């Protein structure tokens, strides 16, 4: 070692191997002190560090000893060299004539555990290939483990192709039709699809295969102009491909739709401009879609052609085309999603603000959310946002917004708001929208409960026309949206705390305290950390400590009421004079750093005669830990891990 | 159906009477295909049934054979047109209530039928509309056994994909629905999780069949996860384990868990990965150890929960034992107050006061496992934690990964979490040695639990191996070594090897603070020769190593971050005092006063 | 066999002599039931010895005594006379017993909690037998005991954790922990109650 | 195929508008005609789990109704109804309990892990379903077993 022959110093270990002359500390304090200077430096160390490692986790397991910490973590990554030293260590260390059953016993086991902890498998059959292996294993037990890590990663071969009873059985021309249309249902490769068609028309007259199946729809806007292809076959050739590339993009078959929706666009442009237009446009509510599904939901921005492709769509303003508005509301949330906040603000046309209700939302959402920095144009653009919301969540003076939908005033269906928010993933965008929809569910009422939110300040305090709101149906749409948005961002807290909210307003306080504790649980690691002030605030921490009393958990009131930054006794001694207690009471205690708490239940014990209980008490207050006059480090330690303890038994018993 | 025993003797009959032209045949044929499909209500099931027996006199075979593929022909075109009315089969409307014994059938695998019976099913789940896909699915699923039986569920759900969608949420939803009420019995359960997992693995087994079949198994089984963690507690082990394969290899939701989630998977996680260690052994916790490791990965709060869940259960009484851990009557009465002397007056009285307490006590008897065993269940439980504590991921062959000391230090904190919660002195400075005469108690606690938990110096190595991680440990590293200064300082063996427990302890504590960089190499060797040493000796040795603590400190600061290798370090030379020499006056003078034994290894604290 | 031994004979024997000293002196069936005796016996001596009625006269007051094993005795021994005479009396006595098993939930700590629910949530099942207008009662005091275990369980770490299996089917039939067993033993009774009024 | 229309549209039913209209449709005419119901049955029990008050209100009640007129596929309810009780929404817990001894006379045979269901979600959460459990037990009794 001083003279850096390392390579010796691993002969002599493996030599020791056998005879175990040498020291196991000694051999510690050397791997020890090679795993150090290959931390410092010199990386041609590594290879020495994990030979001698490999060397004394032999000697251990000879000598019955637990594996290192540092062998499991060399063989994090195994590969081909790591794995024959290793069984070539074994090898010269076992001396298997000489040995006797118990270490021969020892390194089958050693053996037999580095097998199942490769991921990999040809690691796994070249350890059972080895010699050693073979020879300490009955062939029994060996084929038992090679079936057993087989069995972990089994590679399974299915049959993807469907059943066809394909064959002339008789030859009928009725037959053949007839099998053919169902390889035409079956197929989904347009070249295929158009060759099944060809024979179709092949051997009939003037059948119209488009009718073949009922589940091939198409939108009536578009029936019309595709029945009126004057060619049989090209008329039921393009609603074929219609139908099977809606259907392939309903169950996000994208690549098949890309496929079937370029041989369409192929098939008409030679002779249709208005169905080239239709098609077009199908691509690129295609394109969208295959984005959002695909390098979306990740981050990555989008390609600039498709942007500037959503752009022209937008601004192009040809009236006989039919045209379908999902396609337009796509463009707005594809818009909306990726930040593309300028364009909407800034380079819309005013007719498309005029005509189209989605684009004029896009264009007050993008407006609100980048302004919110400058709160002058900010309340501006929230009042006008807001104006338009409820005019869409009110009524024209019995009547019900959502059994009568017609009877809104807004610019569109509170169904179709609601629609088009369900395709906005933004979660600035979310924030605004739940931020607006908070303070309008808050106004229908003097009610105490007034759900928060992150941007609750920019909205306007004053409605017109009060009595049109039908605020039913704005309880219903915010729990959509509360519910929606946590399938986006589950681990939102804002938003975990809102639907926290929503349920206590709504008097069931078990939700109410789940939601409450994810939100904590969110900001904090499951309260490893100390949950932020900001997101458990003194409000949020009454509304838990509401829930628990309305859920006769007396003593987790008594526990909470310690959370707030001046501790409320008025409310934990009320409650822990409360005898119809539903948790473990006593078992609580231990969560208590507050001598005044503990205090208070002494007495109240010892006035009920609860001896016991008040011995607990007493036992409580008698730790050294919770001496009031004790340096405030050590309290405020005391009060962070029984915090930390209380809060995860909560989310134990909650979630 | 009273028609179905007169033809086996009635066919040659039929057959007799069958010399009619070919195109007096197939018109017949065609009315009755149109009569079967328009007409049969109650029994067509067995109508089907005998049919098939019948099709597998040849001729009368054939005829059924062909008779069969015409009626799927029609049966195709029948509910495949006109698109707006929906159009009414009453074969159809008799047979969707048999659609379990129908797919029990085709499972049987028979050389032609199935094609037909499989078929038929794809027809009626079109035809039905709350169609009867997702049943047929979910039915297939749970009872198929082999890859070829899973072939038709693959095969089906092709066939339907083409005209139906969300078929497999469905199928999911309504199996789960059954798993968690009393239907769906746990070998069928078992069943439908281990073929739900074949088909979740065959998809990211990216070969073209799962691209061309666009599936999404494991998107669809992702949204059923919180329907899937309880399974992992479920009795029957089949259904347990079945469980533990689908999630190991099930994708979690695109975006993320809820804590909820992530907490519900994670407690299932562990339950199962103590439940298969203690019951099948390190083998059986493959599955339980890949959840887990991909929980961890999800996100910090996921890391931090599974690695403190993971030792607060190996540490709970229960999980001990796995770790090495430990742990008539008036009748007789009155048969004892038989009286062996007449008495003082012919009256007796009993010899005794009374007794001390409930008499005598239980000899409470121990109880050990094999060693080898909990060698290898601490292996199993180390290496998942160092996979849980690993950074991701040839990069340096040799080499091996860094372990993160941000899940090395939520191991540190939950480990002094549960062995000294009473953390009132738990200040990383170290306090006067004095001072451990105040802390006794906790200290003999912390001692008592390592002696009970011989997991815990693992768990405290493997903190050590992160070096600013051990920092966090200081209690516990305080409180045992107070423990031990004390054994030593009451010892009165001139021989320090009559206390192997403590020498072993004393060696292990030295090596540990040593390889956390807690210690100089010089003043990280003295265990070496702790085994040659008297008591008061390794005593004194100790109290040098609390006073380099003192001196020093373990402190995370003085840790710094190297970007080359990515791993914090602790240079002593720069700490002005690091090589300890005031603290290695007295290990030098200890190799002096025994030099006669400890010669040899002077090597061992020369300064270099 | 249970009824065909020589076992039975004598147990009917010492029963018809016992009843003879009960009636000769009531105050040695109160002295004898207040030392109490193996609750295995207590089907035996209740159906075997008519004197018992008399027991539901000191039952209140045997339920009043401090010691946990006195009250334990009178509730099962409450319990098995409740099955044998369906009184009037019987009931307000199980009316009584059920305000009492109600009212040291709440002054019981965990280990007196365990100690006390094992043994005498068997008997809830008899009351429910004999008295259903106690079926409210009982289910409230079933509720209200297994959402204070549920809090104990979730207090600390468990081997099982029962919070998160939530779903279990009938779990038909070790050294576990005494709050996961408590909750066990809360579901088999109520489970026991449910088949009852089922079957 | 009369309501065939109307079962369509309850099947591609998105909004609470579409689900809402047709579901009070359905509940009109089987107030009228009763035995319709068993062409919605499946749909109805996918509503169950809805998370919305006033659909999955309406569809206990319509699943209650159809029930009721046929007592028969009551055990056809059994998966929906326990994973109501089982489910994670509590609004869906909720009315699941309030509609529980209804449903409890009418399966009876698997009356009893229903009940042992409810007290579990009742035990483990934090609801209080005893006044259910015991008056479907009062009532299943004095009907069923003595």
């Amino acid at each position: 070692l001083r003279s850096g022959n390392y390579q010796e110093v691993i002969q002599i270990f493996i030599e020791d191997n056998l005879t175990l002359s040498l020291p196991v500390q000694f051999r510690q304090s050397v791997l020890r002190e090679l795993f150090k200077k290959a931390q410092q430096g010199n990386e041609a160390l590594d290879e020495i560090c994990f030979k001698v490692c490999a060397c004394n986790t032999v000697r251990d397991i000879l000598e019955g000893r637990t594996i290192s910490v540092q062998f499991n973590q060399l063989f994090l990554r195994p590969n081909k060299e790591k794995i024959d030293f290793l069984l070539e260590v074994c090898s010269r260390s076992v001396n298997l004539e000489k040995a006797s059953e118990s270490l021969k016993g020892n390194m089958a086991a050693f053996l037999k555990n580095v097998c199942l902890g490769l991921e990999d498998l040809q690691y796994v059959f070249m350890i059972s290939s080895h010699e050693l292996f073979i020879t300490l294993l009955k062939d029994e037990e060996r084929k038992l483990l090679v079936d057993q890590m087989r069995k972990r990663s089994p590679r399974v071969n299915l049959c993807i192709k469907p059943v066809t009873s394909f064959y002339d059985i008789p030859a009928s021309a009725s037959v053949n039709i007839g099998q053919l249309e169902h390889q035409l249902i079956l197929s989904v490769d347009p070249w295929r699809i158009r060759q099944i068609l060809i024979e179709l028309h092949g051997m009939t007259s003037e059948r119209q295969f488009w009718t073949v199946s009922n589940k091939w729809e198409v939108p009536s806007v578009y029936s019309g102009v595709i029945l009126g292809i004057k060619d049989n076959l090209t008329r039921d050739l393009v609603y074929i491909l219609m139908a099977k590339g809606l259907h392939c993009s309903t169950v996000k078959d994208f690549s098949h739709a890309k496929q079937l929706f370029a041989a369409c666009l192929e098939l008409v442009t030679e002779f249709s401009p208005k169905l080239r237009q239709v098609m077009l446009n199908e691509m690129l509510l295609l394109d969208i879609h295959t984005h959002e599904a695909g390098t979306g939901q990740a981050g990555e921005r989008p390609p600039s052609d498709l942007i500037s492709r959503v752009r022209g769509y937008l601004e192009m303003r040809l009236p006989d085309i039919p045209l379908r508005q999902v396609i337009a509301e796509e463009c707005v949330a594809f818009m909306l999603n990726w930040r593309e906040n300028e364009y909407l603000t800034l380079q819309v046309p005013a007719f498309l603000l005029q005509s189209n209700p989605y684009v004029k939302l896009g264009q007050l959402l993008a407006a609100t959310c980048k302004e919110l920095p400058g709160p002058k144009e900010s309340r501006r653009t929230a009042k006008d946002l807001w104006e338009v919301v409820v005019q869409i969540c009110s009524v024209s003076s019995r009547v019900s917004l959502i059994k009568q939908r017609e009877s809104t005033l807004g610019i569109m269906y509170r169904s179709e708001l609601l629609s088009f928010i369900k395709k906005l993933r933004e979660p600035l965008v979310l924030t605004i929208i739940l931020s607006l929809f908070v303070k309008l569910h808050n106004v229908r009422e003097d009610i105490v409960n007034d759900i928060t939110a992150e941007h609750i300040s920019i909205w306007p305090s004053s409605i017109p026309n009060l009595q049109s709101v039908d605020f039913e149906a704005v309880a219903i749409t915010v729990k959509e949206l509360v519910r929606y948005t946590l399938s986006i961002n589950p681990n939102n807290h804002s938003w975990l705390i809102i639907q926290a909210d929503i349920y206590f307003a709504t008097n069931q306080y078990s939700a109410a305290l789940h939601y409450y504790l994810q939100a904590g649980a969110v900001c904090s690691d499951f309260f490893n950390k100390a949950v932020p002030p900001d997101v458990y605030t003194d409000q949020v921490i009454k509304r838990m400590i509401k829930c628990c009393s309305l859920l006769n958990c007396h003593t987790q009131v008594a526990i909470l009421c310690q959370f707030l930054r001046e501790i409320d006794y008025k409310t934990a001694f009320k409650s822990l004079q409360e005898q119809n207690s539903h948790d473990a009471m006593d078992s609580y205690y231990d969560y208590i750093w507050d001598v005044t708490i503990l205090e208070y239940l002494t007495y109240l014990h010892h006035k009920r005669g609860e001896t016991d209980k008040r011995q607990i008490a007493i036992k409580a207050i008698g730790q050294t830990e919770l001496n009031a006059s004790n340096p405030e480090e050590v309290l405020q330690l005391a009060a962070q891990r029984r915090k930390k303890k209380f809060l995860q038994a909560m989310a134990k018993l909650y979630f | 159906v009273d028609c179905l025993k007169p033809p086996a003797v009635l066919s040659q009959l039929q057959q007799h009477l069958q010399g009619f032209p070919r195109e007096e045949l197939d018109n017949m044929l065609n009315l009755a295909v149109h009569l079967v499909s328009q007409a049969s209500g109650a029994g067509a099931y067995r109508l089907l049934q005998f049919l098939v027996d019948t099709a597998m006199p040849d001729t009368v075979r054939e005829a059924c054979d062909r008779l069969i593929q015409l009626l799927l022909l029609h049966l195709q075109k029948l509910v495949h047109h006109r698109g707006p009315p929906p159009r009414l089969v009453p074969f159809l409307d008799a047979l969707k209530n048999h659609v379990g014994e129908l797919c029990g059938e085709t499972l049987r695998l028979e050389r032609k039928r199935f094609l037909w019976q499989h078929q038929l099913l794809g027809l009626l789940s079109v035809y039905t509309r709350p169609s009867c896909g997702p049943e047929a699915l979910g039915h297939l699923l749970s009872r198929a056994r082999s890859p070829e039986e899973l072939s038709l569920a693959t095969q089906l759900y092709a066939g339907l994909v083409v005209s139906l969608s969300g078929l497999l949420p469905l199928a999911f939803r309504s199996c789960l629905a059954r798993v968690h009420a009393g239907t769906l019995q746990p070998p069928f359960t078992a069943r439908f999780l281990r073929n739900l997992a074949l088909l979740v693995g065959w998809e990211q087994q990216g070969g073209e069949g799962p691209a061309a079949l666009g599936a999404h198994f494991g998107e669809s089984a992702s949204a059923h996860l919180s329907d899937l963690a309880p399974l992992l507690l479920h009795p029957e082990e089949e259904v347990a384990e079945a469980a533990a394969s689908l999630l190991a290899i099930c994708p979690f939701p695109s975006e993320a868990l809820s804590p909820s989630q992530l907490l519900g998977l994670v407690r299932a996680g562990v339950h199962r990965f103590f439940a298969s260690l203690r019951l099948h052994g390190p083998p059986g916790v493959a599955s339980a150890c890949q959840l887990l490791t991909r929980l961890s990965q999800t996100s910090p709060a996921g890391l931090k929960a599974v690695l403190q869940l993971l030792v607060e259960g190996a540490l709970h009484r229960g999980n001990t034992e796995l770790f090495g851990g430990q742990v008539a009557s008036l009748l007789d009465t009155n048969r004892r107050h038989t009286a062996a002397v007449p008495g003082p007056g012919g009256i007796w009285s009993v010899f005794h006061a009374g007794v001390i307490g409930r008499g005598l006590k239980p000899p409470k008897f121990v109880q050990s496992r094999n060693q080898q065993e909990v060698i290898y269940n601490t292996q199993s439980l180390l290496s998942l934690l160092v996979h849980c504590c690993s950074a991701p991921g040839c990069g340096e062959c040799w080499g091996a990964p860094i372990l993160s000391p941000e899940a090395a230090k939520a191991v540190a904190v939950t480990l002094v979490e549960s062995v000294c919660p009473d953390a009132a002195g738990a200040e990383l400075a170290w306090p006067p040695e004095e001072h451990a005469r105040a802390t006794v108690e906790r200290d003999l606690r912390i001692g008592r639990r390592f002696r009970e938990q011989p997991l815990l110096f693992e768990l405290l190595k493997l903190v050590a191996a992160a070096p600013p991680a051990l920092c966090y440990c200081s209690v516990l590293l305080r409180g045992l070594l107070a423990a031990l200064l004390g054994h030593w300082e009451a010892s009165r063996h001139p021989d320090t090897t009559h206390s192997p427990w403590h020498l072993e302890a004393s060696c292990t504590l030295v090596a540990v603070m040593a390889e956390g960089s807690l210690l100089p190499p010089a003043l990280g060797n003295m265990h070496e020769v702790f085994s040659q040493l008297a008591p008061f000796e390794v005593r004194l040795l100790l109290l040098s190593v609390w006073g380099f603590l003192r001196e020093h400190g373990p402190l995370p600061q003085k840790f710094i971050f190297q970007s080359e290798r990515g791993r914090f370090i602790r240079d002593f030379s720069r700490e002005g005092g690091g090589e300890g020499g005031p603290h290695l006056a007295v290990l030098h003078s200890v190799l002096h006063r025994n030099i006669d034994r400890l010669g040899l290894f002077s090597g061992r604290f020369q300064a270099p | 066999d249970n009824l065909l031994c020589n076992l039975r004979e004598v147990q009917c024997l010492i029963c018809c002599l016992l009843h003879q000293m009960y009636i000769a002196d009531p105050n040695i069936a109160k002295l004898v039931h207040f030392q109490g005796y193996p609750c295995e016996l207590l089907p035996l001596t209740v159906a075997g010895i008519p004197s018992m009625h008399i027991c539901l006269d000191f039952i209140p007051e045997l339920i009043a005594q401090p010691e946990l094993e006195k009250q334990i005795f009178a509730i099962q021994l409450l319990s098995h006379l409740c099955i044998q005479y369906a009184l009037p009396k019987s009931l307000s006595v199980a009316r009584l017993a059920v305000n009492v098993m109600g009212t040291l939930l709440t002054v019981l700590t965990q280990a007196k909690r365990y100690a006390f629910f094992m043994p005498t949530l068997p008997s809830l099942v008899s009351f429910c037998r004999a008295f259903p207008p106690l079926y409210e009662d009982i289910m409230s005091l079933l509720i209200q005991i297994g959402q204070v275990c549920a809090s104990d369980v979730a207090t600390q770490t468990r081997d099982i954790d029962p919070i998160i299996t939530r779903l279990q089917q009938i779990k038909e039939k070790g050294s576990m922990d005494p709050d996961v067993q408590l909750c066990h033993c809360i579901e088999r009774t109520v489970i026991e109650i449910i088949n009852m009024s089922v079957s | 195929a009369e309501m065939a229309p109307y079962m369509k549209r309850l099947s591609r039913g998105q909004t609470v508008e579409d689900l809402l209209e047709v579901l009070s449709d359905i509940d009109e005419m089987s107030r009228r005609r009763p035995e319709i119901l068993s062409f919605f049955s499946t749909n109805l029990q996918r509503l169950m789990s809805s998370a919305e008050e006033c659909c999955r209100n309406l569809a206990f009640s319509l699943a209650l109704r159809s029930m009721q007129n046929s007592p028969s596929i009551a055990a056809a309810f059994l998966p929906t109804f326990m994973y109501c009780l089982g489910s994670q929404d509590f609004e869906v817990v909720q009315t699941a309990l309030r509609n529980l001894p209804e449903y409890a006379l009418l399966c009876q045979e698997h009356a009893a892990v229903l009940l042992h269901r409810a007290f579990l979600v009742g035990m483990y959460g934090q609801m209080d379903p005893s006044a259910q459990i015991s008056e479907a037990l009062r009532i299943l009794h004095m009907e069923a077993v003595m």
